């Protein structure tokens, strides 16, 4: 019903990214940025997740499958069944 | 009888499970008798390392038991273990401090 | 009146959430994201809670790992602000783009 | 009658006991060393399945596993891993 | 015993060249390098559907583990058409009996 | 009688030779018979993806027989075969001319 | 006499070694590299000429996408000349050094 | 000896100018010799594992791409 979510991802939450960053100062600009790339990111995982999901005919995405997208992806997590 | 293999070796990492992932994993056609040793064998030794340095992680920390941060501040403060996990997230782990100095103020 | 000069609070905020391991997008926004963007794929999906909350762990870690990178560029070129062109750079010499 | 998904977490625990005896750890932290041995298992049954593959061998012997260590492993680690590895299979053929 | 065996590629690079290039030919470096690529491609594929197969408890790799290793290995134009020549390999094959 | 499998697909990559490094690589116990097919299949697709252009690559450099920079001059200017060959380093095959603008004089 | 102005031979300079593709470093010297760096890891060891080739086009293929990235750097901090604090930072964001 | 020098400043220009470098600080020439000396000596290092456990006291390209693959700096045209 809100087709545009990557909206979402509010300035103050990415403000705070860029804290964890270390960033002390932050053009405007970013956030649009910032969003674009986490874009791209999640897009990329999620097509390879929901390529396992498919693949073992299944309607419901596993955290395994995120985990085997991550780890296809060179972007490998530890502690969802790793 | 009834002596388990871990025991033989003296090790807590299961031998036996290891030697049965080598087999249904297809790594090879025969897996020798010596390799589930020697690989549970270095897990175990590697758990412990991460274990005693995230362990010290948690006394400074004033904490009893091991949080993932813990795990974080233990892998990313030893160089090795740091290459060994280079490409390894570590979920709640979050980042090491650091601020470039550039970014201080001068006084 | 009582204000802290720009760029004080900024240092205060990097200490506490470096400090911390919390995630920093709230949890519904990245939720719907997701899904949004699984819609892309496939038409009446489900997820696994651990899945979208593995998801969130990857990207925050991520995003985080680029600012890392980002900022260093910015400081490359005697800055302090990071602009997009830094993101660019740090994207471009990861091998994200071309 | 659930499904039986093993873990390593029994493990870890004899382990975290061994060398903090007086420490725990929680859910997610066992979680991550959950991960870190299952990504390490696979990351070295591989270069050992390669190294055979290589050299035309049917068979992976501990012999691999140690040239996969080698080459997995960062200077220190690895020394050390090879060490306890050595130790394990010599006392393991003694033992009986 | 005049050596050992060999085996390559490079017959089968030289077979699609004069399909698509017949007038065309290639360095023996080049064709090295092309061996190098099926050799390289072969692996990934495989593994992405030995795993594939393995992640479902599958101790058989079908065609389907290779269509999903190569949807997930290669990029959009480049996976439509593989999965496409692949498919039209597969059905021709099995008519044929 | 007898017949080339790789002939029954339509194929010139030799669905036997596959069919076999794959069971003796050690990917799984079992391998369905459609399996070595659809592969060799694939293996020809972007072989034959990657000669179109290096020979249209050699054709532009009036050669007749396609040297390795052909093949790296087709690979890096296509988009898709540049992403999937990212990490791969094609020997001897040099590097596309790029020279940033801002190095370019008057 | 006549005289090319700073930077004109360089331009000539790139344009000749980017549409080439001989290897830039004398084939000897490197080999004498190879066989000391090697003595580290194992005496009295035999090489296959191809070998050390292989070795020679990967060194070569490297440090030219390095100096690539290091150029683009450079670039970024408003500069034409590379210099080390440009490499450090291109292979700090690749992940070579901490 | 110390073979290193004969990485000749004049040759790494060469592949800087590959690289598309218009200037070059003197410095450059020693830091790219200690980044060339890292590389050789790490994949170097994984070739003559592969070698030893070949039991071989002949390092093949073999060995070599093996080596490269794991790197990451994956070789095309010698094998493999
Ligand atoms: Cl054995
Ligand atoms: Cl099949």
């Amino acid at each position: 019903v809100l087709r545009d979510n990557i909206q979402g991802i509010t300035k103050p939450a990415i403000r705070r990214l860029a804290r964890r960053g270390g960033v002390k100062r932050i053009s405007g600009l970013i956030y649009e940025e910032t969003r674009g790339v986490l874009k791209v990111f999640l897009e990329n995982v999620i097509r390879d997740a929901v390529t396992y999901t498919e693949h073992a005919k299944r309607k419901t995405v596993t955290a395994m499958d995120v985990v085997y997208a991550l780890k296809r992806q060179g972007r490998t997590l530890y502690g969802f069944g790793g | 009888k009834a002596k388990t293999r871990s025991s033989r070796a003296g090790l807590q990492f299961p031998v036996g499970r290891v030697h049965r992932l080598l087999r249904k994993g297809n790594y090879s056609e025969r897996v020798g008798a010596g390799a589930p040793v020697y690989l549970a064998a270095v897990l175990e030794y590697l758990t412990a390392e991460i274990l005693e340095l995230a362990g010290n992680a948690a006394r400074d920390n004033k904490k009893t038991r091991i949080i993932p941060r813990h795990l974080q501040l233990a892998i990313r403060n030893d160089e090795e273990l740091n290459k060994l996990l280079g490409r390894v997230t570590i979920a709640q782990g979050g980042v090491l401090p650091n601020i470039q100095a550039v970014l201080l103020p001068k006084k | 009146p009582h204000r802290y000069r720009p760029g004080t609070v900024a240092l205060r905020e990097i200490r506490r959430y470096q400090k911390s391991t919390e995630l920093l997008i709230r949890k519904l926004p990245f939720q719907r994201l997701v899904r949004e963007i699984a819609q892309d794929f496939k038409t009446d999906l489900r997820f696994q809670s651990s899945a979208v909350m593995a998801l969130q762990e990857a990207c925050e870690a991520y995003l985080v790992g680029l600012f890392e990178d980002t900022n260093l560029c910015a400081i490359h070129a005697k800055r302090v602000t990071i602009m997009p062109k830094d993101i660019q750079l740090a994207r471009r010499i990861r091998g994200e783009r071309a | 009658k659930r499904s039986r998904k093993e873990s390593y977490s029994i493990y870890v625990y004899k382990v975290l006991k061994q060398v903090h005896p007086d420490t725990g750890i929680s859910s997610k932290a066992m979680g991550i060393m959950n991960s870190f041995v299952n990504d390490i298992f696979e990351r070295i049954a591989g270069e050992a399945s390669r190294l055979a593959h290589y050299n035309k061998r049917s068979t992976i012997t501990s012999r691999e596993i140690q040239t996969a260590v080698r080459l997995l492993l960062p200077g220190e680690l690895a020394k050390h891993a090879v060490s306890e590895g050595t130790k394990a299979v010599t006392k393991y053929t003694s033992a009986k």
